[PDB]
């Protein structure tokens, strides 16, 4: 239930953002959780995450995150290059709205989604294909005095209910 | 084999193939399990809530982003941003010479196979800009078209909201048709006619919408300096309380998940 | 103050005085449409033609045949495992299904989740030989291994019985699972249904397109006798498809990514 | 709560002071929320396997 | 449930006046199934949702 | 598959074409819509004063 | 201290605080399988697909098939007595049944006795003439002498209309013993029920395999008409085994030698 | 022939072959008999007790001999003596070069018809000994497997067994697995897979298991004199309390009760 | 026993929140029947043993 | 309405000694069908006018 | 009358003892017709005469 | 008699632990037929003797 800071961006104003990670596959995929995670087969977690954006009253433009939540024999919802019209599907999903302007919000949940229950530990890839954000950009960020500096885009994530349960003497990947 | 059966001879007629129009007459069905009543649940037993999900007005009702426009520096007073026609099938489409994807909202994905429509349609709006842009949009309702000029604050519905309060709001177009149901163009028919134009005004009146919404400026864009300002404005869109969908047809006969080749 | 909200909302005042006016019309749909179709799961439970198999196309002789299908039905488009092979935009060649797109195959991608049972109706139309007392019979397969759409004969025909009795029990139909048989020249209906079984699984990929190339673990095979002879060429056998009662979908993700085109010259 | 949302999830605005395990968040506002109200059931976890756990590993 | 000739006891597709409830949502309690279920444990006319 | 059914043969006749003489008997339909008793009325819905 | 205990148990700290944590979770089988499945006798009550059985192998001209076979099913390798022949791993030929392995045969033999009623069906599949109006018939035969599994065929096909009768009165269908009749034009399916009838035995040796050259006591001819012609070469029986009501088996005491192989190539 | 037949036209759709595949649909079955309800009873008129044995868990909870294994001189602190699999299909083959034998388990005997099962697994170990051999064992569940040396004493589930209190003992292997069903392999499956080692751990973590449970040494075998002793221990395998199995399935289709020839 | 329509009045396959006695044995009186016996003598679950 | 035998209990044709009310005119409800309807809120006899 | 199995509840086609009322004439009331009359207003052996 | 489904309201084969009373002679009234008579006359199991 610790936080570690999973992504780090930065938009500039005249870039966009779009950026595609696996909360998943970053929070456990740290060093240190690996540790306590080690000697344990079961995990079924719910990995909540939190997005902070440090903003200014100048900057403006919008961004929105949504989360695909299974992806395991997941033909459709394509993961590829900036489409304008990417941004229509990706609104069904989890999602929130991100802007340099008022500069709030973002925090989801994520639930478990997963067909089995406790999911293995030992298994190649066993966090990998459960659920992935990704962050477009609507346009562009702007500033309205001509200010070029680049603002902050954190993403935090921790476990919340964690059941981790069976002891076993494999290293956990 | 004592007695004789005295009962009535009682007409018959075979059924071999069912009942396979309608949707609530028993079947005599040959499950193929051991138990005749095998019966799984449907619940939060699969990691959700718990809701069901497959009443029509669920799905149309999630407010979907469809579409972005701008408003430029030079936008004066009675100058039209976008236009857009009120009903369900509100797609966009990307083609690249071979295929040509369609991006269909939940409102035009829930409402496909059907051939009939009614009800309201909400229209959410979202200007994208600093707290020193300033100004008004208006929104006109026209039941058929607007001219081509400026559009008079009598003889249209209109509401002039000022974007200081309320940068993102939402507009609820009712029913105000002649019919009591209109007709259901489809994913197939939606993707060869003009539905938001940004240039000029889309051609409403048809038998198949409620009429058009439309985005003026009354006031002009406000700026702090004299940097070039790009403010846009995104429509999101639904379905409103009044909407109902009818007569089951052949919508999504020609649609497809799989590209063009 | 409501101004970066997911779903949005924040009505400002719109040209109505009454608030949503077609909710208080109680006898709306005795004047108009005769019913009200409120959910999806009701409409899913009506029965649509899927595709056609003819029987005369594997074998030789008198034979079984034998065809592994899914229990989902299989997608219409252009696929890269395509049961059929149309003429494509390059005037070459590509797999293509022939198969209707159904209201099941239309909602499933678009939701995450899925479980539940799936009903059948094999219908058997089309010409045939005045020397058939064939049975039709359907009997399902594993949930470990998802057999792929196949077609299959057995032939029936040896000097041998013994030879003809190991042909007969290479059959999903001489097993323990679950079997329904029917007389072709007295009912030729089937009307089966496919139970959710799976190895601890509490549903399964919604977005899974590939059933053709793959299968699901709700496969069944079904098996007809066919003979050699003309007028059987014509002997085919249709597919309906509906929904169990204990079937449900998961969460909406949002609709796919569509294509609209007509079917192509079948090459 | 309100404002356009189903019986699905739920959008909200949680608290400015944000405390999970050692790690505060004082964010200067209230951010926003979504929920995909996904409350699993019972026989979704073992029962019984407490003895052997990550505190009293030493 | 499964009932002898259910199909006549039904109001089964339309109207049936007190059947405006179409703005209600379904609850599914914890362990139900749909045949002996909520269209027993919600109301009359909880078979327009599919029940 | 546990019993066996002991009740009586019942004779039937089959009516394949129906009865279509008489103008008060119940059909055996199949009506192609969603609803079985899909239905509209017969009234002044039509603009009318409502008389048969 | 239970320190020899034939059946053991000693209970030692295992690795779970609560004892058998399956039990408790009630609402188990609505979400993964639907049903629970607690006995074999609810299960052994299941048609399964034993053998088929071709009825112009036997005689010459229009003639009248009868079968006598067990009521119990045949079992699946290689007899010394079986009714077909196999290729060997000599390179030989050996005796071998091409019949499915009931779940019948399966629990027989691990029990000591044996009693109950037992359940057939026929289903005539294949192809026909079009001059046929046969009609099946199911006939039980007595409870002293166990009969083998045979094939006879009776010619009716003779200048004399006597020399038809005295065919049709060397058949077990002229007899007082329980008959079942049914014509193959219009229902083709027996569905019949083999009693305990028995010389004074409260059961018989479930560990009895050699059902093919001895028989039981619950043996059953089966009748049908054939004809000469072509297309009824692809004529023939298939016989669907299962349980009636008062069966039951006895004591456990243990599996059999269990074997496994594949079907070798009819010879 | 008086008066004429107003009932309805009732619609029926005719069943020749019946129901096959349901277990509890009553049928329309002519008994060869003279009563129709010709029934005898189920019951100790066997020469029997009267208890019903064809129940799954009445045939599966019967404590059957498995197999055996040694505990040498030679034997020393973290030697592995047998590592086992965590399953129902506990069989044992004996081959001769045309013949191969199978001897199964009324464990392995109950569950070869199904496709999936749950549950616990009961393990009997009974050691033969004199009483002046004196030592350890130690029963290491690991749901994976087992690595090349020695298991620590953390990371692992185990019981560490005196054997002069208890020379016979058993252990239930609860579930303690991500799914809630696993696959049944069969008797035809098992036969080619290693599911007892005795020389090096048994590899667990399939789909087919509940993992591996493995018996080592913590003190070594005292002896009473300077005689070679040669003490064997017996493993009985039985279900436990929890166990389940479900999906009739193909698990026999291949199997016979007459050798290979 | 033999009744008209009896698999509508069972539970018939599964779950009957009630039906898991399955750790329960089933006890035959000593002259039962299979058909108009222990179904009714034990309880309203026993018709999962295939009585 | 939708019944079973519902062609029995109609006097169905004819004279029905009190069914000389044929001149009498049906009175339509303001939103009636015509199954579950004027024929059991009319009369007993308001089937000979197709009702 | 028009019933569901009159058959059954007929004496039917004989003695019936108390039939021997062959003796009787019966009477056929001013406007009788076959069905719905004689047959249940002379007596119970009025089916003797073909009512 | 004739009724409908008689065969289900039978003992109709067998032991029917009652039913030992197979040392009992039938008497039949003296103008009894065989249908409506001494199978209900004598008692619940005079049908093992054919009536």
């Amino acid at each position: 239930s610790r936080p570690i800071k999973i992504q780090q961006y930065q938009w500039t104003p005249g870039v966009q953002l779009f950026q595609t990670f696996n909360p998943w596959s970053d929070y456990f995929g740290n060093a240190d959780v690996l540790e306590k995670i080690n000697r344990f087969r079961n995990l079924r977690c719910k990995l909540c995450l939190k997005v902070l954006i440090n903003g200014n009253s100048f900057y403006y433009g919008r961004a929105l995150l949504s989360y695909n939540p299974y992806l395991r024999n997941d033909q459709v919802t394509v993961n590829r290059s900036f489409f304008i019209q990417d941004l229509i599907a990706a609104s069904n999903k989890p999602h929130i709205l991100l802007d340099p302007c008022s500069s709030e919000g973002g925090q989801m949940c994520l639930p478990f989604i997963w067909p089995e229950n406790y999911l293995d530990i030992t298994s190649t890839g066993w966090e990998d294909q459960m659920g992935e954000c990704i962050i477009h950009d609507f346009d562009v960020l702007r500033h309205a005095n001509g200010g070029t500096d680049p603002i902050t885009v954190s993403i935090f994530a921790w476990a919340e209910d964690v059941s981790l349960l069976i002891p076993t003497t494999v290293a956990a990947q | 084999s004592r007695p004789a059966v005295l009962s009535d001879i009682q007409p018959y007629v075979p059924r071999y193939c069912g009942n396979l129009a309608n949707s609530d007459a028993p079947e005599t069905v040959n499950k193929l399990s051991v138990d005749s009543k095998n019966e799984l649940i449907d619940t939060r037993t699969m990691g959700l809530g718990g809701a069901d999900e497959l009443t029509i007005h669920s799905i149309a009702s999630r407010m979907t982003f469809w579409r972005q426009f701008d408003w430029p520096e030079s936008a004066v007073t009675d100058t039209l941003l976008a236009s857009m026609s009120v009903q369900p099938f509100c797609i966009d489409t990307v083609t690249a010479s071979p295929v040509t994807e369609i991006h269909s909202t939940a409102l035009a994905f829930a409402s496909a196979p059907f051939e009939t429509w009614q009800g309201s349609i909400k229209f959410h709006f979202k200007v994208v800009c600093s707290e020193y842009h300033r100004g008004r949009l208006r929104l006109v309702y026209n039941p058929l078209t607007n001219n081509a000029g400026p559009v008079a604050f009598n003889q249209v519905y209109s509401t002039t909201i000022d974007i200081s309060n309320d940068r993102e709001f939402d507009y609820e177009c009712k029913w105000t048709d002649i019919r009591a149901w209109n007709a259901c163009i489809g994913i197939d028919g939606a993707t060869s006619a003009t539905f938001f134009n940004t240039a000029a005004a889309v051609t409403g009146g048809t038998p198949f919408d409620n009429g058009t919404l439309s985005v003026y400026v009354v006031n002009e864009l406000a700026t702090p300096s004299t940097a070039a300002a790009d403010v846009k404005v995104q429509v999101w869109v639904s379905a409103g309380d009044d909407f109902a969908v009818a007569v089951p047809g052949v919508g999504l006969s020609q649609l497809s998940y799989f590209q063009q080749q | 103050d409501n101004s970066n909200n997911p779903v949005g909302g924040n009505p400002i005042d719109n040209y109505g005085t009454e608030h949503a006016p077609l909710l208080k019309e109680d006898n709306q749909y005795l004047v108009y449409q005769g019913e009200r179709i409120v959910s999806f799961k009701d409409l899913l439970r009506r029965y649509q033609y899927l595709n056609s198999y003819w029987p005369q196309e594997t074998g030789s002789g008198f034979r079984y045949y034998t065809l592994d299908s899914p229990g989902m039905p299989i997608y219409r488009g252009w696929d890269p495992n395509g049961i059929d092979q149309g003429q494509d935009s390059t005037a070459g060649n590509s797999p293509y299904n022939f198969c209707s797109m159904t209201l099941l195959n239309y909602l499933a991608p678009a939701f995450v989740c899925q479980r539940g049972s799936l009903r059948h109706k094999w219908v058997t139309a089309g010409a045939r030989v005045n020397s058939t007392a064939s049975v039709l019979s359907a009997t399902r397969h594993g949930v470990l291994f998802p057999l792929p759409l196949a077609e299959t004969a057995h032939p029936l025909d040896n000097a041998l019985v013994g030879d003809r009795r190991s042909e007969l029990q290479e059959m999903q139909r001489s097993r323990l699972n679950g079997t329904a048989i029917t007389p072709v020249r007295l009912n030729n209906t089937l009307e089966i249904e496919l139970p959710y079984y799976s190895i601890g699984q509490r549903f399964h990929a919604s977005r899974f397109l590939d059933l053709a190339g793959t299968g699901d673990t709700q496969g069944v095979e079904i098996a007809c006798e066919i003979s050699d002879g003309g007028n059987d060429a014509n002997y085919r056998l249709d597919q309906f498809v509906s929904v169990g009662e204990d079937f449900t979908l998961g969460m909406f993700v949002g609709a796919p990514i569509m294509y609209f085109y007509n079917d192509p010259t079948a090459t | 709560p309100s404002a356009n949302d189903g019986p699905s999830f739920t959008t909200s605005k949680t608290s400015q002071n944000t405390t999970s395990e050692n790690v505060h968040f004082v964010d200067g506002d209230t951010p926003w929320t979504y929920d995909v109200a996904a409350t699993p059931d019972e026989t979704s976890k073992l029962s019984g396997f407490d003895d052997a756990g990550l505190g009293e590993f030493l | 449930e499964f009932k002898h000739d259910g199909l006549i006891s039904k109001p089964a597709s339309a109207v049936a006046k007190a059947a405006d409830a179409l703005s209600m949502i379904p609850y599914i309690a914890p362990y139900a199934k749909a045949t002996s279920m909520v269209a027993d444990k919600i109301g009359k006319i909880a078979r327009i949702f599919g029940y």
